């Protein structure tokens, strides 16, 4: 079981200014057999639709805007946003997809506000 | 034990004749049945089962149906009691039983039928033959056994071919092995009979499948046919009913000494001896069975269709070698 | 594609409930049926998954003998039963199916909603 | 199968009846003699065959669902209760009892 | 062939039935209730050789019958009824299914 | 002026859909005075009853065909065996719907049984086709030594006879075995490097665990398994890199019932056109005869040909021209890598991963 926490846990900052989110895992999740890491961000604000925001820490989803960006490798990961908008106010999670860790795990969560 | 001598048949077999520190000894239950429907079979079976837990079950059949054996096997599996087929379709041989089933049959099996056939062809040195078969079930296994037995003898067989105008044209052998059904036998044979493969030296050989019910020879069966079928002439029911108790009285006694416990049924239709009969012999007569339940010394016979248009025995199989009554083949003209 | 779940239901202590998760809009027979949890004030908890084609089942260590699973291809309706339910079991339940992207499992993509319990 | 016999009490100085509510030519009925404070003793089996080691004064007959028992000559021995038992179906059942005096 | 049983009783109880006249692994053993005021009843049978057991629907779930192949004893347990009890054995010729050998009798009361 | 079509089913929804399909089938098939009246019953344990009640009801109704769907779920041992004898006594055609046991093809006992799904011997045929693809000549086959195992072995041997090749070894183990260590050691010691297994889920899990303990499933090996071997906890014990196969719409049952009803209706309509037609007997009791045109209608049914894909039967009385999916285990997650065409094995864009690493083809010899 890989239990990871995201620091910090909350922030009340002015909208339109870049923020940094990081989720640090125990073991390295890299897998050189397929040369792909098991990273995925999620979001849920209204209607409880937990949807995979960014997966693989390097490729965005089709409908995710350009400003969103994910990064990280091994155990350290970085979630960087160019500009903060009120539409992004939600609770996030980090979850792995490696088949080694039975069962899966979910991120600590960050109830951001302004 | 509590042996139920069941008789499902229309033939006149009386029950008074059947009447005429041991745990079970011998007990006889006599029932004569005419109908052979699933409902009648199941009702009679359950009525017998509820009646004081009868042990032995011996059945005889007068019809010539194939599902009687299937129903008997199903009942034997669901009640856990051995069943012996003695006459008719009950004594007919089925292909593949089930491991849980305890149905033990009579009569020779199809492979054992080929061996006695090839023992006759060698005895008359017809060392050249051909194989003709159809899509009727049982041809695939008959083909495989035919080739194997040829390669392992001192005769040196000279098998020609195995078999639609081209198929009949390339036939040039003297002895022909045939495998088809009666409704198709009169059809394939009639086609060849008009073509010129019947007469003085052209010998057809068919198993008990092609020539079944006696006294039902169609208008077109060339007199001089050779086939093998179970002996029902001199081995009457008395030699076929006392044999049912001979196996069970020995198996039960042999089971009791090895295991101080006698098997029994469920005594209810609603909700051992499986491998103890391989080695058994009563009064010299080897009544032992095989791994598939078939007999070991089947009483096969060889028949010929003389001019008077009737089947008559020509040779007898005993021990492991046939004893033909002619040893030099006479001449039969057909049509 | 969309999924439908059962309505709200409250159970007395010691009772058992069998929920369902309707499926439509994708290839059902070659998928996994995962089950989740969300108790307010606490993180989620993966429970089990079921392979549709061959009824391949897996259990979590905590819930090894606390539940059971079943499926039915004809109606495309999932089945799940809870055993020895109590007050501590009061939490929302979800049915989700993982998806394959670029020829590799990318996480959870099909989601349900609702199905409260107490 | 439910059995019923009369009379419940008999006064003699005799016969018994037991009516039922056969197995391929065989009748299934047995009569038991039970002195007070003693286990039952089988007396007649198959409704027609007596048991070895018993006095010949006892004889019985019956068929179908109506069977009867009679005794002659009368002696001190037949002073207990009696019943009839069926075995055509499981479980078996017995009679209602019949004294004598 | 002779039979012996336990003593009187006075919850749950157990009654023994020991065989000392034959091969105990061959014949069934049946239990009978003979509560005064009527003829008798029938409970169940047990075969020591294989252990197959059948019970009566009326007494189902209340009487448990067990046997020990070593000491040749029969145990019948009633759980959670004051009647005289008998354990018996058939002659063995079968079909008739009659009762010939009788025990002594154990008187239970509540 | 109506033809009775018996049926056996469990779900009320199943029977409602069956009745709806039968009713809808009488829309565009002429304006004559002939129709069809359905008759369906429920299941029953204690197969003596399951046979007697079905016989009585369907014979008294005098139905033309007796359909059989999947057996009851709680009793996996339940099978259409007690039905195929009762409906085979009178040569009344039976149409199995879901059962895939290969014992049914032996038509010396099960006289009048058909279906519309290919049994497991076609998986052996697909295995032979696969072995004809990647240039492999030696394969080790492990079978359950049961009837299905013998059937699969015979089919594979017949397939290999045409190719003139040979099987290096054919392992044989009893079902529900405990100690297969000797057999696994014998297989490992040989130079053949292709292993094929076919047994129950429990046996598959046991042999997977034994192979994992013996450390035989590393790099350079070849694995091929069927359908039942990757079901249940056998999947949980399965080793990486394995290759398995499964049907398409195995138990969807909707198109199954629709197609079976359509085929029965078309066969009946084509049969009633010609003369020499009889009716099922009142074989409840006392009817020792058989159906006059039993084999005739059986041949008529077996000679069916359809475009609505194609539904054509062979001499085996089964269904052919079926599709398949090719699955390769990866991260303990089954992934579809290609689809098996009617006869071709054209793959997809997915890249396969063999036991160990990389996609390089492992050989079959120990040179
Ligand atoms: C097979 O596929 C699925 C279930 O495996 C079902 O698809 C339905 O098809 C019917 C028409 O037959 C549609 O009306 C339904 O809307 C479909 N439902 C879904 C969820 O796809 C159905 O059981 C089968 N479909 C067929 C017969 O093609
Ligand atoms: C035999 O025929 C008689 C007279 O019809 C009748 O009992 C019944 O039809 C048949 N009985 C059996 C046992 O088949
Ligand atoms: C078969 O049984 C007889 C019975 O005594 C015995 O003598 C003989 O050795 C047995 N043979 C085999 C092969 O079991
Ligand atoms: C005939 O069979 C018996 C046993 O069945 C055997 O002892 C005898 O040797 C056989 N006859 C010949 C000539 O081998
Ligand atoms: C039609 O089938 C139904 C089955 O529900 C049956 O009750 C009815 O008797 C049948 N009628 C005819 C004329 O076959
Ligand atoms: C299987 O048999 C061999 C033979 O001795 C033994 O060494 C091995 O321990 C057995 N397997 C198990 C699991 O005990
Ligand atoms: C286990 O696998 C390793 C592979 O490196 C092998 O060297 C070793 O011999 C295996 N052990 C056994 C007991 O087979
Ligand atoms: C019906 O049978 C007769 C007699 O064999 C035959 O002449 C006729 O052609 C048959 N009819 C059909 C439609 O086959
Ligand atoms: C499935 O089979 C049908 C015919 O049975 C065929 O038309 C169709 O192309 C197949 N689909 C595949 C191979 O994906
Ligand atoms: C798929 O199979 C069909 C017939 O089975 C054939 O006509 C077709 O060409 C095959 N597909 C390819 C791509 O060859």
């Amino acid at each position: 079981d890989i239990v990871m926490t995201q620091s910090p846990s909350s922030l009340a900052v002015t909208a339109g200014e870049k923020v940094t989110m990081r989720c640090k895992s125990s073991q390295s999740l890299l897998w050189s057999v397929n040369q792909n890491n098991y990273l995925s961000w999620y979001q849920q604000k209204q209607g409880q639709p937990p949807k995979l925001l960014i997966y693989g820490a390097s490729i965005r989803e089709s409908w995710v805007p350009d400003r969103f960006t994910g990064s990280g490798s091994g155990t350290d990961f970085t979630l960087t946003i160019s500009n903060v908008h009120a539409e992004d106010l939600a609770v996030y999670y980090c979850q792995h997809n490696h088949g080694s860790f039975l069962p899966y795990t979910f991120g600590g969560g960050t109830k951001l506000e302004i | 034990l509590n042996i139920a001598v069941l008789l499902g048949h229309s033939h006149d077999v009386t029950e008074r004749e059947l009447r005429n520190g041991l745990p079970l000894d011998v007990n006889v239950v006599a029932l004569l049945m005419n109908r052979t429907d699933p409902k009648s079979l199941i009702t009679h079976v359950c009525d017998l089962m509820s009646g004081a837990r009868i042990h032995g079950l011996v059945f005889g059949d007068d019809t010539d149906q194939e599902a009687v054996a299937q129903m008997l096997d199903f009942i034997s599996s669901q009640t856990f009691i051995p069943i012996l087929g003695i006459h008719g379709g009950a004594s007919m041989i089925m292909a593949d039983k089930d491991p849980t089933s305890t149905f033990f049959q009579f009569g020779a099996s199809i492979q054992q039928q080929a061996t006695v056939m090839l023992k006759i062809m060698q005895d008359y040195d017809w060392h050249v033959f051909s194989l003709v078969t159809t899509i009727f079930p049982g041809y695939r296994d008959f083909i495989s056994f035919i080739k194997t037995t040829v390669d392992n003898s001192f005769v040196g067989w000279d098998m020609q071919n195995v078999i639609t105008q081209v198929q009949l044209k390339k036939i040039h052998s003297s002895v022909i092995l045939l495998y088809c059904s009666k409704d198709e036998a009169v059809l394939i044979l009639s086609e060849a009979r008009s073509l010129g493969l019947t007469g003085y030296d052209f010998f057809w050989i068919v198993p008990s499948l092609v020539s079944g019910n006696t006294e039902l020879i169609p208008k077109e069966f060339p007199s001089g046919l050779i086939s093998v079928s179970y002996d029902d002439w001199d081995y009457s029911l008395e030699a076929r009913v006392r044999d049912g108790l001979g196996i069970l009285t020995t198996a039960a006694s042999s089971m009791l000494e090895k295991f101080s416990y006698i098997p029994e049924a469920k005594a209810s239709c609603y909700g051992t001896l499986h491998q103890f009969m391989v080695n058994v012999t009563w009064d010299g007569k080897d009544l032992s069975f095989t791994e598939e339940g078939y007999q070991v010394h089947p009483r096969l016979v060889v028949i010929v269709l003389n001019k008077d248009r009737e089947w008559e025995k020509v040779g007898k199989w005993e021990n492991q070698t046939l004893s033909l009554r002619h040893a030099v083949w006479p001449r039969y003209k057909s049509f | 594609g969309q999924m439908q779940q059962s309505g709200a239901e409250l159970v007395k202590p010691g009772a058992s409930v069998k929920l369902s998760c309707k499926t439509s809009g994708f290839s059902f027979s070659t998928s996994y049926i995962n089950w989740l949890k969300q108790k307010p004030g606490q993180s989620l908890e993966w429970i089990a998954w079921i392979y549709a084609g061959t009824d391949g089942t897996s259990y979590n260590q905590k819930f090894t003998d606390k539940a059971q699973l079943t499926v039915d291809t004809s109606s495309s309706t999932a089945y799940m039963q809870f055993s020895s339910l109590t007050t501590d079991d009061s939490a929302i339940y979800y049915c989700a199916r993982e998806g394959i992207y670029y020829g590799n499992y990318a996480g959870f993509t099909y989601w349900g909603q609702g199905t409260l319990v107490t | 199968i439910v059995l019923t016999q009369s009379p419940a009490s008999l006064a003699v100085s005799a016969t018994i009846s037991c009516r039922a509510s056969e197995y391929y030519g065989t009748t299934l009925m047995q009569w038991y003699q039970q002195k007070p404070g003693q286990p039952p003793k089988l007396l007649i089996y198959a409704a027609s065959n007596v048991d070895s080691g018993v006095p010949a004064r006892f004889s019985g007959s019956g068929s179908g669902t109506d069977f009867s028992l009679n005794i002659h000559p009368v002696e001190e021995d037949d002073i207990a209760m009696y019943f009839c038992q069926q075995s055509r179906k499981v479980p078996s059942t017995f009679g209602g009892g019949t004294k004598l005096e | 062939v002779q039979l012996q049983q336990s003593g009187a009783e006075l919850a749950s109880v157990k009654i023994s039935c020991k065989a000392t006249g034959y091969t105990f692994r061959s014949y069934w053993i049946e239990w009978l209730k003979q509560r005064p005021g009527h003829g008798l009843e029938w409970i169940g049978e047990i075969l020591p050789g294989s252990g197959r057991t059948n019970y009566n629907e009326k007494f189902k779930g209340k009487a448990t019958i067990t046997a020990d192949t070593s000491s040749n004893t029969a145990y019948m347990q009633l759980s959670s009824d004051s009647a005289v009890y008998y354990c018996t054995r058939s002659r063995g010729t079968m079909i008739t299914r009659e009762f010939t050998y009788w025990g002594q009798g154990a008187l239970v009361t509540v | 002026k109506i033809v009775n079509i018996g049926a056996v089913l469990s779900t009320r929804k199943h029977e409602q859909m069956f009745r709806e399909a039968v009713n809808q089938a009488n829309k565009r098939h002429g304006s004559w005075k002939i129709q069809l009246n359905a008759t369906s019953v429920t299941h029953k344990p204690n197969a003596i009853q399951m046979a007697l009640s079905v016989c009585e009801d369907l014979i008294s109704s005098q139905v033309y065909a007796i359909l059989v769907s999947h057996p009851p779920t709680p009793n996996d041992h339940f099978t259409p065996t007690p039905v195929s004898y009762t409906a085979g006594f009178y040569r009344i055609p039976v149409l199995g719907l879901t059962t895939r046991m290969s014992i049914y093809s032996d038509k010396s006992i099960h006289l009048s049984f058909l279906r519309t799904v290919p049994p497991y011997s076609h998986q052996s045929s697909v295995w032979f086709e696969m072995m004809r693809v990647y240039n492999w000549n030696h394969i080790i086959l492990l079978v359950s030594d049961d009837h299905e195992g013998r059937a699969a072995q015979k089919r594979l041997e017949t397939l290999l006879e045409e190719r003139e090749s040979k099987a290096e070894k054919v392992l044989q183990f009893d079902p529900g075995t405990k100690n297969v260590t000797a057999l696994l050691m014998e297989a490992r010691d040989l130079e053949a490097r292709v292993i094929i297994l076919s047994a129950s889920e429990d046996d598959a899990a046991t042999v997977y665990r034994a192979a994992a303990m013996l450390n035989m499933t590393g790099s350079g090996y070849v694995w091929l398994v069927g359908e039942r071997e990757i079901s249940g906890n056998a999947l949980r014990y399965a080793p990486d890199g394995i290759i398995g196969l499964q049907l398409i719409n195995g138990k969807n049952e909707s198109a199954h019932i629709s197609d079976a009803v359509g085929v029965v209706a078309q066969a009946v309509h084509e049969l009633l056109e010609k003369e020499n037609i009889t009716d099922p007997p009142r074989g409840c009791v006392g009817n020792t005869n058989i159906w006059k045109t039993g084999p005739l209608f059986k041949r008529v049914l077996m000679s069916s040909k359809y475009a609505d894909g194609r539904v054509e039967f062979n001499e085996d009385g089964d269904r052919k021209f079926a599709n398949y999916s090719i699955m390769n285990l990866q991260n303990r997650k089954l992934v579809q890598v290609g689809i098996y065409n009617g006869t071709h094995v054209i793959p997809n864009d997915r890249k396969i991963i063999w036991p160990g690493g990389e996609t390089e083809k492992p050989r079959g010899y120990q040179m």
